[PDB]
């Protein structure tokens, strides 16, 4: 069995105040495509693709 | 082939990923760069030969 005593209002306010965005969009981002192509999947034994 | 466009001011360039590049100097067809400007700051600073 579990319970959850909610945190005090004060500390919650402080914590929510400081929350930078984890995913920001900027034009200079050092883009790198996937190493393996995610589109096609090849049967490693009979080379049949899907 | 992919080539950066020469710029006329010191800019901030993003790190890029390149794969292809030849083995000799096959660049003779290039005539000039930034002809209308006063100087090429970052890119290939080609001038009239």
């Amino acid at each position: 069995d579990i319970i959850t005593r909610p945190t005090s209002d004060s500390i919650a306010a402080v914590a929510n105040a400081t929350k930078p965005a984890a995913v920001v969009s900027d034009p200079q981002s050092m883009k790198v495509t996937p190493i393996v192509n995610p589109s096609s999947y090849v049967c490693n034994v009979c080379n049949a693709r899907f | 082939f992919c080539i950066p466009i020469p710029q006329v001011y010191p800019c901030i360039t993003a790190r890029r990923v390149h794969y292809a590049f030849t083995s000799e100097n096959n660049n003779d067809s290039l005539f000039s760069t930034n002809a209308a400007s006063i100087d090429t700051a970052f890119g290939e600073n080609a001038a009239v030969s």
